[PDB]
RNA sequence: UCCUCCUAAAGAGUAACGGAGGAGCACGAAGGUUGGCUAAUCCUGGUCGGACAUCAGGAGGUUAGUGCAAUGGCAUAAGCC
RNA sequence: CCAGGGCUACACACGUGCUACAAUGGCGCAUACAAAGAGAAGCGACCUCGCGAGAGCAAGCGGACCUCAUAAAGUGCGUCGUAGUCCGGAUUGGAGUCUGCAACUCGACUCCAUGAAGUCGGAAUCGCUAGUAAUCGUGGAUCAGAAUGCCACGGUGAAUAC
RNA sequence: CGCGGGGUGGAGCAGCCUGGUAGCUCGUCGGGCUCAUAACCCGAAGAUCGUCGGUUCAAAUCCGGCCCCCGCAACCA
């Protein structure tokens, strides 16, 4: 790479609230703080909870119950 | 929405549906009761709700349950 | 760095069993990731480009190329050799470093996320992502930018069919629909 | 200052900060800070990172942001597919809760047009 | 008055108040040279972004380009850097 | 005579209101002081259940006895610090409540989330001469239910009239 | 037939000469004032430029054809 023209591509430690510590290299500065990662994100459960939302007949039966 | 003491259907529509369902699918039922709710047993029937001047056929689906019959019969025509 | 070593050992060996490849070189490998940022609105404001360049330069490691307009067109009011967009064609070491940083931390931070498109292939194993916001990457400070601008990522491979190219990315634990 | 989808406020009280989340209002936000065990009078700048992680799991209980937006979009789209009175009301662009449509209804109908 | 094509009869030349178009300049880089490069137009995927701005690959291969008409010419590139 | 439907339609135009656009304000937690009413298929305590509409049990009163009924502005502390804002509270989705045979056309109210226009309004133009205008509550009549209307009631309380 | 010049909201005119976002005065429409109408005051809509084409990155504007419309010529025997 052309030295001088690029910004400082330094190593840093990512550490989310979940507990997954993870060293990477990027143009940020000193340290990082994250919310979610590839692990801990609700997509494997998300699709299970999102798809199974509908249901009108049981909602009627829960009110009447007879 | 109102009514927690049982969802409301007219005596005549309940007996007409119970008689229609046990026998089998046939034809659109003339009913004027728009006020009446839709039970789970009404699914499959193409009941004809009174819009005001004529009867509008309504094929009852899985979603059409908690909603009343008059919701599927526009009264006032526009454009 | 780690995903390149992971690829060499774990992924190749996984892909060798799927399509019973005769040679190790037959496995699809990831050639380059081309980030692109068609700022466009630089016609009115000239600095708005230089703002985008700095944001790509923040997102990627390296500094971007300002891409000129290929031909003049009336629809957008642009001429031959006018600076209309920005790009980065990062590959090799910093590419695998970016590719981890993309899928591992950035892609999760996409707003209203659900599942990335499986159909999105060119018919030759080359994938592309379209990120709506710059904020999804943690490099950009929140009280710095002042525009709902984004980029598009473009993963180029040495594959032959999108069927073949899907497995490559799928082997990295890449989120599909 | 990055919980749920968005939430990035600063120089604002914790109860009013969480109103900025889609799906969290005034009363819901007091139930968050009551369960998390945080004072309403403090602000996000004053708070530590050890306290913010508890807010993330608390708002995860309630349906918020893209989860909610789809739930609303589904329920409106459902009504239109049925072809009920409310669905016709929605797609025609006219008020739904039995409102006056003759003089007013400018919010739903939009601004004024020529004749 | 000058340039290009046809009329012009396979060297040159060749008229008409014959048939069609241009010129009265431009450029210290648009010259020199050295070292590189390859185009149109589509196809599919991709944020805002849509037929078309920018990106990726594939298809085609000079339909492109040549400071300005037309002609002849140019990949060794006379093309674009 | 009867079942529904309609009087509640909606490119638009005007009338009369109400709620706003905030900091003399908004939001909490405290606490101040009224009048005039109204009530027996009525008004309905107190206690329990309720996040709240309300749901039970039911005391009392055809009433200067009981009940609807804590008036709100206002003080006193707090906190937001001029932002489409902790202003506005429209609109929509969901979950409900009472009345009532029945609430979808087409009710009211509650809860939750949602958070539109609007930053004092073009030409014009209206009311008001003191407990008046202004602003904050409250009641009643019609009424099973359904006021921002109407009819009454009382708080704080101006400017100006050469 | 020959050489100038035109054709632009409903009307009459600019804008064309140097290609890039179409004005002016009336009329139409909405609201005011008035007992009402006019006048007057206040907003608003309304023309892809004769048409078929080419040139261009882009045409009301450049360049031809087609139809208008208007002027000037149409002479010596
Ligand atoms: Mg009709
Ligand atoms: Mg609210
Ligand atoms: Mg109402
Ligand atoms: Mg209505
Ligand atoms: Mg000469
Ligand atoms: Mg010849
Ligand atoms: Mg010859
Ligand atoms: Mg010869
Ligand atoms: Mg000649
Ligand atoms: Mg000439
Ligand atoms: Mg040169
Ligand atoms: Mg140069
Ligand atoms: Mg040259
Ligand atoms: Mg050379
Ligand atoms: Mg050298
Ligand atoms: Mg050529
Ligand atoms: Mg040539
Ligand atoms: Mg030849
Ligand atoms: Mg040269
Ligand atoms: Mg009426
Ligand atoms: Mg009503
Ligand atoms: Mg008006
Ligand atoms: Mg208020
Ligand atoms: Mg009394
Ligand atoms: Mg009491
Ligand atoms: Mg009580
Ligand atoms: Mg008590
Ligand atoms: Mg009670
Ligand atoms: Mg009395
Ligand atoms: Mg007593
Ligand atoms: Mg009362
Ligand atoms: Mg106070
Ligand atoms: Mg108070
Ligand atoms: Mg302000
Ligand atoms: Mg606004
Ligand atoms: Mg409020
Ligand atoms: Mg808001
Ligand atoms: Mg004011
Ligand atoms: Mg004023
Ligand atoms: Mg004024
Ligand atoms: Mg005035
Ligand atoms: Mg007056
Ligand atoms: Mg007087
Ligand atoms: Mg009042
Ligand atoms: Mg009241
Ligand atoms: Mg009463
Ligand atoms: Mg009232
Ligand atoms: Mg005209
Ligand atoms: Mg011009
Ligand atoms: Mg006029
Ligand atoms: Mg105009
Ligand atoms: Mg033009
Ligand atoms: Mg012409």
């Amino acid at each position: 790479m052309k030295k001088d023209i690029h910004p400082k591509y330094e190593e840093i430690t990512a550490s989310c609230s979940c507990g997954n510590v993870m060293k990477i290299r990027s143009t940020v500065g000193h340290d990082l703080n994250l919310d979610v990662c590839s692990k801990c994100h609700p997509f494997f459960t998300g699709k299970q909870r999102d798809v199974a939302t509908g249901g009108r007949v049981d909602r009627f039966n829960k009110r009447f119950n007879i | 929405r109102s009514l927690k003491k049982g969802p409301f259907i007219d005596l005549h529509l309940l007996k007409k549906v119970e008689k229609a369902v046990e026998s089998g699918d046939k034809k659109p039922l003339r009913t004027w009761s728009r006020r009446s709710t839709i039970f789970p047993n009404m699914i499959g029937l193409t009941i004809a709700v009174h819009n005001g001047r004529q009867h509008v056929p309504v094929f009852v689906t899985d979603e059409m349950v908690g909603h009343k019959l008059g919701e599927f019969a526009p009264t006032r025509t526009y454009r | 760095a780690k995903l390149h070593d992971y690829y060499k050992d774990e992924v190749v060996k996984k892909l060798m069993t799927e399509f019973n490849y005769n040679s190790v070189m037959q496995v699809p490998r990831v050639e380059k990731i081309t980030l692109n940022m068609g700022v466009g609105e630089a016609i009115a404001d000239k600095k708005l480009l230089d703002n985008a360049a700095a944001d790509l330069a923040a997102i990627s490691g390296q500094k971007p190329l300002i891409t000129k307009a290929r031909k003049s067109v009336a629809g957008f009011k642009i001429r031959q050799g006018y600076p209309i967009g920005c790009k980065v064609t990062l590959r090799g070491e910093r590419m695998w470093e970016f590719f981890e940083r993309l899928i591992t931390i950035a892609v999760p931070r996409i707003r209203d996320f659900r599942g990335l498109s499986a159909k999105s292939f060119d018919g030759r194993g080359n994938y592309s992502m379209g990120v709506r916001e710059q904020i999804i990457f943690p490099e950009i400070d929140y009280d710095k930018v002042d525009r709902v601008r984004g980029l598009d990522i473009t993963i180029t491979t040495t594959a032959k069919s999108d069927e073949e190219g899907r497995a490559l990315l799928a082997a990295f634990d890449f989120p599909f629909r | 200052a990055r919980i749920a989808g968005i939430n990035i406020p600063d120089h604002k009280h914790a109860v009013i900060a969480l109103t900025s989340i889609y799906g969290v209002g005034k009363t819901r936000s007091k139930a968050i800070l009551a369960a998390a065990g945080i004072a309403e009078d403090v602000k996000i700048s004053e708070l530590s990172e050890g306290q913010i992680d508890t807010l993330r799991d608390e708002v995860a209980k309630f349906v918020v942001e893209g989860d909610l937006r789809r739930e609303i979009s589904m329920s409106i789209k459902r009504l239109m597919d049925l072809g009920c009175y409310r669905g016709l009301r929605h797609r025609r662009g006219l008020p739904v809760r039995g409102q006056r449509t003759k003089t007013n209804a400018r919010t739903r109908k939009g601004p004024r047009k020529p004749i």
